[PDB]
């Protein structure tokens, strides 16, 4: 059907299953002192993690303050460089001789890959946590400077007012 | 089309006292018996006139057949569309008969005269009784 | 909107659903 | 055994749309592998005919706006019987064909072309397909007919009768 | 704000566009009078140039471009602590605004009571 | 749980305070001695 | 190979934020009146909680399953709303996961 | 004339039952 | 929470108000108490009022007979 | 509080049988005012007439189905069952009734 089954362990777990949990537990701790299923009730035992500390899915693998990088710009100002340099030696070879045209292009493409990776290792969270800390680090400075700017002008017009009273007397 | 504009007539006056009876009961106080006698009694007279006039004019529902409109648009009224379009029923009534069924659980031919002729035996024996005595 | 692009939905694809092995270990469920 | 009727009958085919995408041109193509499309039509023997030739108001629009479709009568014209045709289209997402038999009567007498009668209603929304209004409406009444006598059943237990005063509730 | 990362993408997305327009024209329009599509080359190679130096100037513009990760985690640290002391000082000053705003209340209070008992005094 | 409660105006606290205290009741037949009263049950 | 169950119970939590599926699950009168589904979703319970958390997909169902939580109070009656009612709070709901985890 | 048009009794908040099976290829 | 010194602010804005309008003598005798005055008229009646914004007038909030 | 849940029950009972009533005045309304524009204006809701110019329904032609034995006789027996069904709920309503 368009919607798989539901698991098969889910049927297997009553009530009665939920309030023998404790005593089962128990007991399978004192016997212990791929997990076989020898009983129905064994699949609440919360499961063990991998060793290897990691999960396939589709495919594909899965698995401390803030809880030369000149050399990279320049690498990276170099090959953007080389890569106007390997566009306008393309374009020239097209305008020329363009039968081979192709020769060169996935060739500056790799540089353009390139890139991609370069920016790989400057892969950017951190930048991202810097710049909310300081928007609201700044709105609760903005907050705070009201607040004693307000409560200021209302105590000195406070000391205007008993200084009035007191001409007043 | 006419059988189908005496349906949409007569379902529409049916439609009119179903409101009708429905914005009698929603008030607070439960007005007086005979009234709610009343009203159930045309309502439901007119629910078998429904039926009938249904019965009768089979052929020309059956003969027509539903097609969109080229100027009704679907991408903005898919939603509406689809509503009108699904005629599945209700899952309590599906599982009633279900369980009437499971109830109910050439023999069954004979059965059914034997049916026949118990229904047309209790038709005489009661012509026959009423027949015995005076009712005018 | 017209394309569709794998992998980068908002919500679950029920494609993803139909190809992932859960599929087919329910199918197999009996061999479980 | 129980059967769901071809009326309420909705197949999905994620992966056609996603390898070709939804389109008039191929909407037959997308008909084809569905349980709706009879293999004893005679749209599959021009299929077979043209994969062995290979190896070897709207009505007039679409009509007018296509060739594969004037190929689909020139194909079909000698081929009579149970055909599928396109009814109308309006892009980028609504579909329907026409759902019609032929029978060529070329007897002496009648001057008429070959009859065109129809079988079935089909709509592709989407990409979803839907396939008698009687039975809509006699099943919204009964079961209409059957909260109604809940209703009245329940009322008429709420009921309560004196003899000095008549019904009260 | 725009973080500049973003506009970074924008950027170089603009400029991936530009060339395919530039080469889209020059393969449509090759064989137009010379002097008009001398010109408007000359605007599209100005356009590259200008992309360019926005790439420039944004890719060398990005806190943290040529500061080492590890002195922003210390920096970030000592934010949170000096955040810490922060929101410490203002709890003081807000209970010692409340006290003085009760103070303030409890003389109107003296003050109201006084007018009334003064002026039913007669 | 308190930080809604603190930062409602008085203009809402009262609707507030009348569906707490349920119809008839208004909003100002509160006594202060009855109020410390709930506040020593409600503290225990 | 065959999955472990690691692999199908994450599939089932990460498929559960679908509408469509709840209210397919919800139409079958066994689903819920089995007490064997509820006691799996309260079971479920306990992946809100690190180092679980970090390897959910969508979500989203964090809170569906909260949500279906509730619904074992709540009642069936509220499945034709469950749409309307999800659709209608999505915003508020997504504000609270990301106060829950942004912040 | 029309004593009294029908008052609007959509019910959009309706689930609809259309069982859905043949999706698998 | 709150309730404690939104009364105390209700008694203190009924008392004010009460000082700018010119009781009458016979109606000396007041009392406050729970963001509500008392104006007890021996065997007449016993009179309860409050207000709630200063601008705004007193209103009617309860009454006992004697 | 039962006559008050068995009230509000009944009411919900009623709105659910009169919504599904709705939709097919809903779809029967479009012939007439395809046909007649005039009279068929009233008929409709006014958010379906916001939603498109009524036109909706056309009438068309569609053939018999040929018959046979296969399905009136099925029809017309378990039509017997259901009012069998019918006579058994009547007998019971009416010993409860007595």
């Amino acid at each position: 059907s368009l919607y798989p089954p539901p698991p098969p362990y889910v049927k297997f777990f009553t009530q009665s299953n939920l309030e023998k949990l404790p005593k089962y537990k128990e007991k399978k701790a004192a016997s212990a002192k791929e997990e076989e299923i020898t009983c129905a009730l064994d699949y609440l035992i919360p499961p063990p993690m991998p060793k290897n500390q990691q999960y396939r899915a589709f495919g594909s693998i899965w698995q401390e303050n803030e809880s030369n990088y000149q050399y990279k710009i320049q690498e990276l100002r170099k090959l953007l460089k080389s890569l106007l340099l390997n566009y306008l030696e393309l374009i020239g070879v097209l305008s020329i001789n363009p039968d081979m045209y192709e020769r060169k292009v996935e060739n500056i493409r790799t540089i353009l890959v390139n890139i991609h990776h370069l920016l790989n290792e400057y892969r950017q969270s951190r930048e991202s946590l810097i710049m909310l800390l300081e928007e609201q680090l700044e709105y609760k400075r903005g907050e705070i400077r009201e607040i004693e700017q307000v409560c200021k002008q209302v105590h000195d017009k406070l000391t205007s007012i008993q200084d009035t009273l007191r001409t007043g007397s | 089309g006419q059988a189908l504009d005496a349906v949409r007539m007569r379902l529409a006056q049916l439609t009119h006292s179903l409101r009708r009876i429905r914005d009698e009961m929603s008030k607070a106080e439960l007005p007086q018996w005979y009234t709610l006698q009343s009203q159930l009694n045309v309502t439901l007279s007119q629910l078998v006139s429904v039926t009938s006039t249904l019965q009768h004019f089979q052929e020309t529902l059956d003969s027509t057949v539903v097609y969109p409109l080229p100027k009704f648009p679907t991408t903005s009224h898919e939603s509406l569309v689809t509503t009108l379009l699904r005629k599945k029923n209700i899952p309590e009534v599906d599982e009633w008969m279900k369980y009437v069924r499971e109830t109910s659980g050439e023999e069954i031919e004979k059965l059914l005269q034997q049916d026949r002729e118990i229904t047309n035996w209790a038709r005489t024996t009661f012509r026959n009784e009423y027949g015995k005595h005076d009712f005018k | 909107k017209g394309a569709v692009g794998p992998n980068n939905f908002i919500w679950p694809a029920e494609d993803a659903l139909r190809r992932g092995m859960l599929a087919m270990a329910s199918l197999h469920s009996k061999e479980l | 055994m129980n059967v769901t009727p071809l009326d309420e009958l909705q197949w999905k085919s994620p992966e056609w749309i996603q390898v070709f995408g939804l389109r008039t041109e191929n909407v037959l193509d997308y008909f084809a592998e569905s349980p709706f499309f009879d293999k004893t039509s005679n749209n599959q023997v021009i299929k077979m005919q043209r994969q062995f030739s290979q190896l070897n108001p709207a009505r007039r629009q679409i009509l007018f706006k296509y060739p594969m479709y004037m190929q689909l009568e020139e194909e079909l014209m000698k081929l009579d019987g149970t055909e599928y045709v396109l009814s109308s289209v309006r892009e980028p997402d609504f579909w329907v064909i026409r759902k019609q038999r032929r029978t060529n009567n070329s007897g002496v007498g009648s001057a008429k072309g070959p009859e065109i009668i129809p079988l079935q209603d089909y709509y592709i929304i989407g990409a979803n397909i839907y396939q008698t209004i009687f039975k809509i409406v006699q099943s919204r009444l009964m079961s209409t007919s059957y909260h109604l006598n809940s209703t009245l059943e329940s009322l008429y237990d709420l009921i309560e009768f004196q003899p000095s005063q008549g019904v009260h509730y | 704000m725009t973080d500049r990362l973003t506009q970074l993408q924008i950027c170089l997305d603009q400029m991936t566009e530009q060339f395919c327009a530039t080469l889209n024209y020059i393969d449509k329009n090759h064989g137009v009078p010379p002097e008009e599509f001398s010109n408007t080359i000359d605007e599209l190679s100005t356009d590259i140039i200008l992309k360019t130096r926005q790439i420039n100037k944004l890719i060398d513009s990005l806190p943290g471009v040529d500061v080492s990760a590890e002195e922003q985690l210390r920096k970030i640290d000592m934010l949170q602590k000096k955040l810490v002391e922060v929101e410490d000082e203002k709890i003081e000053a807000i209970k010692k605004k409340e006290k003085l705003l009760r103070h303030v209340d409890s003389l109107i209070e003296d003050f109201v009571d006084g007018i009334a008992n003064s002026k039913k005094s007669t | 749980p308190h930080e809604i409660y603190g930062s409602m105006p008085l203009e809402q606290l009262i609707p507030i305070i009348l569906r707490q205290r349920g119809p008839g009741f208004k909003f100002v037949d509160l006594n202060e001695k009855e109020l410390q009263n709930e506040i020593k049950q409600l503290g225990s | 190979p065959l999955p472990t169950r690691f692999e199908v119970e994450l599939e089932f939590i990460q498929s559960l934020a679908n509408i469509q599926y709840v209210t397919y699950l919800l139409t079958q009168q066994q689903i819920w009146k089995s007490p064997n589904f509820k006691n799996y979703l309260k079971y479920l319970e306990y992946w809100c909680n690190p180092p679980y958390s970090q390897c959910i997909v969508y979500p989203n169902c964090l809170f569906i399953l909260k949500l279906l939580n509730g619904f074992m109070e709540s009642a069936l009656e509220g499945l034709d709303e469950l749409p309307k009612i999800i659709q209608l709070q999505g915003p508020q709901w997504m504000n609270e996961m990301v106060e829950r985890w942004a912040n | 004339p029309s004593y009294s048009p029908t008052s609007p009794s959509y019910s959009p908040t309706s689930p609809s039952y259309s069982p859905t099976s043949p999706s698998y290829s | 929470g709150l309730i404690l010194q939104r009364l105390k602010d209700l008694n203190l804005t009924v008392s004010i108000k009460i000082a700018l309008m010119n009781i009458p003598k016979p109606l000396n005798s007041y009392h406050i108490k729970n963001g509500r005055i008392y104006f007890t008229v021996p065997n007449e009646f016993e009179i309860q009022l409050s207000t709630v914004n200063r601008q705004s007038p007193l209103f009617f909030v309860d009454l006992k007979l004697l | 509080e039962q006559f008050v849940k068995r009230r509000r029950d009944m009411l919900e009972h009623i709105n659910l049988a009169m919504n599904e009533s709705s939709l097919a005045l809903e779809f029967v309304s479009l012939l007439l005012s395809s046909v007649k524009e005039s009279t068929g204006m009233s008929s409709m809701s006014p958010f379906l007439r916001k939603v498109v110019k009524p036109s909706s329904l056309n009438s068309d032609k569609i053939p018999y189905v040929a018959p046979t034995k296969k399905e009136y006789i099925e029809l017309d027996i378990l039509n017997k069952g259901w009012k069998l069904q019918s006579l058994n709920e009547s007998k019971d309503l009416l010993r409860a009734s007595f």
